[PDB]
């Protein structure tokens, strides 16, 4: 079947460059354009550029106009996206799409790819500090102070997951992250893994009252 | 928008 | 450029429903009009083009209409797997996608349980303190929480997030971080959570003394 893979996101401080690789394969990679679209949490969803099939002609979104590029390797099955002078509002997750054209149809997308983060920060990647939320009965973890997103929790090792609720993380005026994790318990008490993937972090709390 | 295929 | 906008934002409704989600455009743009959906975490996936044609293996209650600025999307009998997010798409001049469409799952009216958590100890040597206030299992998702120290209002001094509707309860979980220094902290006694929901007659609020 169709398998188009992201890969090259990363976080990138504002001002400097990266490139996006997508591999493409169960195709004919040389006879379909391509497209690359992003996706922000509270912008929804952009077209960024498309490249023909022969990489003949080429368009962009006119906010990337001069930074991006975008390019294709019809040996090696890939597109490729240079990012050059990165804003904060290039921060979003960078879509591959393949281009679908019929005559009643027109140009669109079809099959895409798992898509990759690209964050435009200033911040260092850093650990997070497990702070325990002590207590029909509430109690929880607190993921503080962490970059890059995203850190990974479980309670019990994956068995105490019913009434488990793990919050999206929010963005901190210092350019951190950080995450509450909580879950109900029936009074009768009687520990939270927090896994920062980047920072190689692996901490484990226990709560009591 | 025109045919970006072959 | 040309704009996309739906309406609603956000719809509710129920298992088998038929719901329509409406799409208009900025300046005439004939029947080049897609519909997309996607589901958490996964990527778009084609639906209608053209205004009214289905795509392939699509399911039948799937349906569009429209021409020239107005367009519309319609489920006829709204399948479990069907409350995700629904976008439009034009492709006359470049692509332009709408804001997207949240289909929700419409519940009874949930109070929340509230509760308020201290900032721990081993954060408090470290200069910071975090005041968490957890909203469990609510519906509908519009809340409202405020902070008071010393029944005093906190402007600019808090975060929040809201979980995903939830798989088994159809209900939403909020929880709101305080944050102030250690100064600021040990300074007061009386930090309180107030939380206002339509499940609630009245507001509620959890205090906790300082100690």
């Amino acid at each position: 079947q169709v398998q188009l893979v992201e890969s090259g996101g990363g976080v990138v401080q504002p001002g400097r460059s990266l490139r996006l690789s997508c591999a493409a394969s169960g195709f004919t990679f040389s006879n379909f354009g391509m497209h690359w679209v992003r996706q922000t949490p509270d912008r929804g969803l952009e077209w960024v550029a498309i490249i023909w099939f022969d990489g003949s002609n080429t368009f962009y979104a006119d906010s990337v106009k001069g930074r991006f590029t975008i390019s294709r390797d019809n040996y090696k099955n890939t597109l490729y996206l240079q990012m050059n002078s990165l804003r904060a509002e290039d921060t979003a997750v960078y879509f591959c799409a393949r281009s679908f054209y019929s005559d009643s149809a027109g140009s669109l997308f079809d099959y895409w790819g798992q898509g990759t983060l690209v964050t435009v920060s200033s911040a260092s990647t850093k650990g997070p500090s497990v702070f325990p939320l002590a207590p029909t009965a509430a109690l929880g973890c607190l993921v503080k102070d962490y970059f890059p997103e995203p850190v990974t929790v479980s309670w019990n090792s994956g068995a105490l997951t019913s009434g488990v609720h793990t919050f999206p993380a929010v963005l901190q005026s210092s350019g951190l992250y950080s995450l509450s994790s909580v879950v109900t318990v029936p009074s009768s008490s009687l520990i939270c893994n927090v896994n920062h993937k980047p920072s190689n972090t692996k901490v484990d709390k226990k709560v009591e009252p | 928008n025109p045919d970006p295929n072959a | 450029d040309i704009q996309m906008t739906q309406s609603p934002s956000t719809l509710s409704a129920s298992v088998g429903d038929r719901v329509t989600i409406t799409c208009r455009a900025s300046q005439s743009i004939s029947s080049w009009v897609a519909w997309y959906q996607q589901k958490p975490g996964k990527a778009p996936k084609l639906l209608i083009y053209k205004a009214s044609d289905l795509e392939t293996g699509v399911p039948s209650r799937f349906s569009g209409s429209g021409s020239g600025t107005e367009f519309t999307l319609t489920i006829s009998g709204l399948q479990p797997d069907d409350f995700v997010t629904y976008y439009c798409l034009q492709n006359m001049r470049y692509w332009t996608f709408g804001q997207g469409t949240k289909v929700e799952i419409k519940r009874t009216v949930a109070a929340p349980s509230v509760f308020i958590f201290p900032p721990s100890d081993e954060q408090l040597k470290s200069g910071t303190a975090s005041v968490v206030c957890l909203l469990n299992n609510f519906y509908p998702r519009e809340a409202k929480v405020q902070w008071k120290v010393d029944n005093a209002l906190q402007s600019g001094n808090s975060q929040e997030s809201v979980t995903e509707q939830d798989s088994k309860d159809s209900t939403y979980s909020l929880s709101s971080t305080l944050t102030l220094s250690k100064a600021d902290y040990e300074k007061h006694k009386v930090y309180a959570c107030e939380v206002t929901h339509q499940g609630l007659s009245s507001p509620v609020t959890k205090s906790f003394n300082r100690g």
